[PDB]
């Protein structure tokens, strides 16, 4: 779950198998022209550091 | 666009002016920046150069660059220009004396094309602020949320819906105009004008003008190199004075009006609406600061104010005519009060 | 630097994509930034251009810059461009889609070169956060402070310690590759690709298959231009397509791995150590916001917490088996348990 | 302005020292920035490039651009030079290795050529004021701020009033300098020089003496070449070595002395001064931090401190011997105690 640290939970590095919710929320790009921003909350891996 | 708007173009000339952060003793900047407008709700920022880039003065193309060097234009490619604000801009379009350029907001604006030994720039101060409309208030969006109805500027050059007072391509010195009347300084017209003038020596110093000339005092620097143009109109600048001899007060539009479109705007996910008996439990976990507020309804106003920028469970006591819950500047949600969790009597607010 | 990993190179190809900024009236820049990586917290930052500069598909020569035109390279200079994370950088090496450059750090990325008064910039949003691993929060060495261990990239592009998905890409840029065969949309394999495809027209969609090509709608402006490779796997960028069809072992390494090493770092001047009996006093005089916290080692286990950026004499209750004291991101320091008498005769430990 | 003091100019030549900060971390540049002097509270900043632009190394051709590549010039255009801050500056005048430029606001200075297919710029920190002294600390003038007389740099230089050590300079960069005399370490003269040296091995060294070095320790990297140029002494840079066996005089002035003039300045918009009876009512309305303070006069004294950036009516109790009142860096004002309305003072307010 997202709202805690360890919100990314990838199994082993011999795979890219995981659980991906870090509150990664795609949103509109800057100035109304193409690219994919990843808007990621202060959550795991940001907050509590 | 490039069709009709010869209102500004034909009946104007770019005007050479001056700027403080330039030259060896201040360059004359024909790109002198007045009237920065990041004042909208947008993401695109409007700058006014003194220069009339756009059409040269001709019919076509917003991607030429006509500033004033001399009394004459200097109608060249726009590839030497650098619009910037407080981050490098990419021009969107120029129209009139006004350029729209895509860049972040900025306290200053900093424009400049290389020319001379110096890099020939011009800068100016003006307090600028964008915001997404509503609850979530920012200086411009962070990079997140939904788009929702606030002011923003268009791609295209023509974008009318306002008008500024225009006087003329007013009084500025152009000493390329100023010939000599055999030892005294002689003003000439830029393009047809009643040219305002005085020296320490007699004439009219109010700027009541019907082609003032003072050719009585020798020095060019002891006289008033001023230009009331009498069939032309350009943006009113402080670095372009006006007179009163044959000045216009004629309002003539501004292109690059921030107009109602879908502005880049804000909203942070995870409202997580849950209701147990007359209460909205709300786990919250935003990407970026969300101004939450509610109204437990009735004659009751019940405000709430809280910026939420990190995980917090809040609650809002739903009532007999509901509550609404407004997670950011996105529109109100709605909720009936009553127990979830099975099995009761019903049929009154008493059971 | 150079590398011989045709693991990625041969089995990958250039690319190039749209970017919001670029001089005049936009362009698709080969320096179009996706996949910003503040996963190192050191002098060097890895940025991903859309294009695969470095060596070619075939290999050799760092010094060029190969973006995709057709299925063919477009091999020109890398040095007249400047990929950057924000402010002026010095490139370290490019390999793949990825460039390592000694740059400032940044949450966002802002690229631009000037060879003259010309503009051709590129900018993008992506949430990135940096901290040097350990207590103190910073992002990158200014040019001073102590060195201490945090994640950091190696100069060399010879790494393969982790691998990013590149398996089942869709296309490479320039739709002359994925043209129209004079009525229907034409999937052209680069060298062999098991191509999974579809149009908005009804046909088979995605699936584990070696044939799932579709040409049903006429244009590529109504179909999903994919090149699901199997020996030409391009990095799965933000703006790169990719059908969800046949999975491959087209997971392909990264030349740039942030590793645990003695990163060039930022740390405030080391503690001005002091003591009393069973107490590590620390007069401190920082140049940087350094999170001090300590860990009374052994019989006690108590933390102490204080961000220290302002000079403060603090105290830390040393226990029987010493204490350690953790002056920021820099690993714990250590202090014996026992007295400070400071040179007094016997019978005075500190009493 | 050309060669006002042949003290500095003639007896100077370009030098090369390492670039401390390049715009990320560090690089190397022949124009490496030492001695930033924005100390004058003004719109102009004095910079030292390592390069001696100006006159090439000679007596002629001010505002040309000569840096050192090797011991050799690189006599190129001044329009390819770019001093900049928050946007490109415009040069005012050069004297020595030092350039004065009318710049947009900035704490630091960032210089750099676009010479070659690559850019090597250089920037540095060096402590600058931009508030006039006494009380008030107010920013720097962007295009506003009241003018009042303070330090300012000369747009019309001829200055000499301090001198920095330039006695026994070191070398210039490139290992063509630090060549080999067939087994002995050879420093090659830039313009003719009395060349002094040392190695890790013991030596006897003089800077009145052409050719020194140990013969026991020899090679490019095995000895420390110096260029004590006895007719064109360069500024002593942090990365230029020097003598230690001798002191060879060659102290050479610094031009662009900041002098008392009508500086572009920073005195926050003026207050209102009012008194009735033994009271300075002071309605105040600045837009910028002014340290207000007063002195209720006589043997009795009374400081007050309050930063005024917020419009605030304050009061300061004037006493018999007056009060004096010190509205920022504007010099102390004065006020009598005299009663408004009636009374008969002779030792009291009204008695």
């Amino acid at each position: 779950k997202a709202g805690s640290f360890g919100d990314l939970q990838s199994r082993t590095s011999t795979s890219n198998d995981l659980y991906a919710n870090t509150n990664l929320k795609l949103q509109r790009p800057q100035a109304g022209i193409v690219h994919t921003p990843f808007t990621q909350a202060p959550s795991g891996f940001e907050r509590w550091k | 666009d490039l069709d009709t708007h010869f209102t500004q173009y034909k009946l104007a000339r770019p005007y050479i002016a001056d700027c403080p952060n330039c030259g060896h003793s201040r360059c004359d900047s024909p790109i002198a920046i007045e009237e920065v407008r990041g004042d909208a709700h947008a993401g695109v920022i409007r700058i006014q150069t003194s220069a009339m880039f756009g059409l040269k003065t001709d019919g076509v193309d917003l991607a030429y660059m006509s500033f004033m060097n001399g009394k004459t234009q200097k109608s060249i490619k726009i590839d030497n220009l650098h619009v910037r604000t407080s981050a490098p801009c990419s021009l969107v379009s120029h129209h009139g004396y006004y350029i729209l350029a895509q860049c972040p907001p900025g306290d200053t604006v900093t424009v400049g094309f290389h020319d001379g030994p110096n890099r020939h720039t011009c800068t100016v101060a003006h307090k600028v602020e964008f915001r997404p409309v509503g609850r979530e208030k920012y200086r411009h969006p962070p990079e997140h949320g939904v788009e929702l109805p606030c002011n923003r500027y268009t791609h295209k050059r023509a974008d009318q819906g306002h008008y500024v007072e225009m006087h003329q391509p007013g009084l500025v010195a152009d000493h390329s105009l100023l010939s000599i009347h055999s030892a005294k300084v002689k003003i000439t017209v830029p393009s047809g004008a009643q040219v305002k003038y005085y020296c320490k020596c007699p004439d009219v110093r109010e700027g009541i003008t019907s082609s003032d000339h003072t050719t009585t005092c020798t020095d060019v620097k002891q006289c008033r190199a001023y230009l009331i143009d009498n069939k032309k109109w350009v943006y009113n600048s402080g670095r372009l004075p006006r007179g009163e001899g044959d000045t216009f007060k004629g309002k003539l539009h501004v292109p690059f009006v921030p107009v109602k479109a879908k502005c880049i705007a804000t909203l942070a996910p995870e409202p997580l609406v849950e209701h147990k008996h007359r209460t909205l439990i709300l786990h919250l976990h935003p990407d970026h600061p969300t101004l939450l507020t509610t109204r437990s309804l009735g004659s009751d106003a019940n405000p709430t104010r809280q910026w939420i920028e990190r995980p917090t469970t809040v609650n809002f006591t739903v009532t007999g005519e509901g509550l609404e819950y407004t997670w950011g500047n996105h529109p109100p949600k709605r909720v009936w009060a009553q127990e979830s969790g099975e099995g009761n009597p019903h049929g009154w607010p008493h059971e």
